[PDB]
């Protein structure tokens, strides 16, 4: 077998920028390499083959390029339409034939503040005996965001569970979702709920609190 | 012109045993060989599977060896795979692609895929539960409501509002798999407080492997 | 008609030690790689540098197929780049290799109750083998300042080995039957071909 390795996992350039990923192979394989665009939800496109050949219809801002072990796929000019996780897969030793581990390209923005809401769970859901705090993170940049629980002022951990969106298409901003389960006795026995938010628009950590 | 359709997908027990299908159309299928991929929610792309031009010395792959089987149709134009004793590490969306090259071989056409979840649990609808705005309406400042959709399997729900007329601001969380088996996922959306006392704010989730549809409305909140 | 004289080497009755692979050419047929791996378990089939799915649509000029017997563990080693005591002082492919590996077991055939003895491989050599090179001497080796004078004995060894092949062994060591294809396209009308 080959082990491919590529080159950076993750990135974040601007339109228009020249955005280069790499892919190393555990041995030589000549030029039996491609590269494969995929978007979330959708299925793979082919776009470079054999190292340095461009598909039909592909544009030709994209370029494939290399010999031996290290290869390398550039786009000159990066669009709003290549925001994608790109493989590299070596078809030199098959089978079996062996897919990189993926390269997510991120299109770059301003910092934007996280708009913070919290969710109490509701009376319909509090009767079924479980209790589901939510709290909402809307339109921010960039990803890294620390969201803390806090029930009487004490952090919780291991009871929550985060969801994050990926880029949006329209304003390239992220949403964050933070649900902490608890039962409903348990629910019952304490009063203050607040979630807190660290993020790098904001210039101090900002708290959205309620009462049972 | 080159179109690959892919059928098949669903909820398999562990052990059980299921086949999928792929049409074919825009070439001639006796000259190219077939290939199937799978790419597992989380993880990238994996290779399965590879059957040569008419078939013949079929090749697969290792912890797939023994357990699938891969076959094809010329006269249907048809790729079948027949997946025996799944394991819970099966779980992913299957696409079959084409061969091409002299020599060498790459995949230039894909399909759109198909969905197998393979889990002991059972098929099960989701509850739905409101996430009310704030009642501290303002003068602008957006407001956010929705619908907690809550202890279902297995993926996906669609989640529409107002019966798909709103598009703008809404964010679907992908599902995330519960300690119990089952999924959950959050859906909100962002309006206008001058809307509140306006709108009639209904999510619409709809979850076909249970076929539960679930028309919810999030009103503002009482006193 | 006209097919390629596959059967002879796969199928044949007592292969060759891996240490004296024994090399078939292939030339002037029709080759039909379609009754070769049937697909089974334990038995490998990787092909370097030139794809398994079009094999039986491509046009080569010379067709070389080399036949040993090793054991399950070292079956990887048969492959460009690798290294080891079949890779370096027995069998060594080219870095450059445009062919394919078949490997299959068979505990059935080379084992037998007692041992079947009759396969060796070379343990020691002054040297690395270059890729295609066969080295059927069977000198003392020399591992001391002393010269061996044709006997063994302190800091001198047997360079051969026997492996020792019994139907009570562990899949690692169990005989498999190894057969490389070499393909070969030079500069005249190529004449083995496929459908
Ligand atoms: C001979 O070759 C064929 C090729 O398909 C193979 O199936 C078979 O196992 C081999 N041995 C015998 C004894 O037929």
């Amino acid at each position: 077998e080959i082990v491919l390795t590529q080159s950076p996992s993750s990135l974040s350039a601007s339109v228009g920028d020249r955005v280069t990923i790499t892919c190393r192979a555990s041995q030589s394989i000549s030029s039996y390499l491609n590269w494969y665009q995929q978007k979330p939800g959708k299925a793979p496109k082919l776009l470079i083959y054999d190292a340095s050949s461009l598909q039909s219809g592909v544009p030709s801002r994209f370029s494939g390029s290399g010999s031996g072990t290290d290869f390398t796929l550039t786009i000159s000019s990066l669009q709003p339409e290549d925001f994608a996780t790109y493989y590299c897969q070596q078809s030199y030793s098959t089978p079996p034939w062996t897919f990189g581990q993926g390269t997510k390209v991120e299109i770059k923005r301003t910092v934007a503040a996280p708009s913070v809401f919290i969710f109490p769970p509701s009376d319909e859901q509090l009767k079924s005996g479980t209790a589901s705090v939510v709290c909402l993170l809307n339109n921010f940049y960039p990803r890294e965001a620390k969201v803390q629980w806090k029930v009487d002022n004490a952090l919780q951990s291991g009871n929550s569970q985060e969801s994050v969106t990926e880029q949006d298409s329209k304003d390239s901003t992220y949403s964050l979702s933070s649900t902490l389960t608890l039962s409903k006795a348990d629910y019952e026995k304490h009063k203050v709920y607040a979630c807190e938010v660290t993020h790098q628009g904001l210039s101090s950590p900002v708290t959205k609190s309620f009462n049972r | 012109e080159v179109q690959l359709v892919e059928s098949g997908g669903g909820v398999v027990q562990p052990g059980r045993s299921l086949r999928l299908s792929c049409a074919a159309s825009g070439f001639t299928f006796s000259s190219y060989g077939m290939h199937w991929v799978r790419q597992a929610p989380g993880k990238g792309l994996e290779w399965v599977a590879v059957i040569w031009y008419d078939g013949s010395n079929k090749h697969y792959a290792d912890s797939v060896k023994g357990r699938f089987t891969i076959s094809r149709d010329n006269s249907k134009n048809t790729l079948y795979l027949q997946m025996n004793s799944l394991r819970a590490e099966d779980t992913a969306v299957y696409y079959c692609a084409r061969d091409e090259g002299t020599m060498t071989t790459y995949f230039d056409y894909w399909g759109q895929g198909t969905l197998v979840t393979v889990s002991s649990a059972s098929t099960k609808g989701p509850s739905v539960f409101p996430l009310a705005p704030s009642s501290k309406s303002t003068s602008g400042g957006t407001a956010a409501l929705g619908c907690l959709v809550k202890d279902y399997f297995p993926e996906p729900v669609t989640v529409s509002w107002n019966s798909g007329a709103l598009t703008s601001g809404v964010h679907t969380f992908p599902a995330v798999l519960q300690s119990s088996g089952l999924y959950s996922l959050s859906s909100v959306v962002t309006v206008p407080s001058s809307s509140l006392g306006t709108q009639t704010y209904i999510c619409n989730v709809n979850h076909k492997p249970s076929n539960t549809k679930v028309d919810k409305k999030v009103e503002p909140k009482s006193c | 008609t006209n097919l390629c004289p596959f059967g002879e080497v796969f199928n044949a009755t007592r292969f060759a030690s891996v240490y004296a692979w024994n090399r078939k050419r292939i030339s002037n047929c029709v080759a039909d790689y379609s009754v070769l791996y049937n697909s089974a378990s334990f038995s490998t089939f990787k092909c370097y540098g030139v794809s398994p799915t079009k094999l039986n649509d491509l046009c080569f000029t010379n067709v070389y197929a080399d036949s040993f017997v090793i054991r399950g563990d070292e079956v990887r080693q048969i492959a460009p780049g690798q290294t080891g005591k079949i890779a370096d002082y027995n069998y060594k492919l080219p870095d450059d290799f445009t062919g394919c590996v078949i490997a299959w077991n068979s505990n059935n055939l080379d084992s037998k109750v007692g041992g079947n003895y009759n396969y060796l491989y070379r343990l020691f050599r002054k040297s690395n083998l270059k890729p295609f090179e066969r080295d059927i001497s069977t000198e003392i080796y020399q591992a001391g300042s002393t010269p061996c004078n044709g006997v063994e004995g302190f800091n001198c060894y047997f360079p051969l080995q026997s492996y020792g092949f019994q139907p009570t062994n562990g899949v690692g060591y169990q005989p498999y039957r190894v057969v490389v294809l070499s393909f070969e396209l030079l500069h005249a009308p190529a004449t083995v071909c496929g459908p």
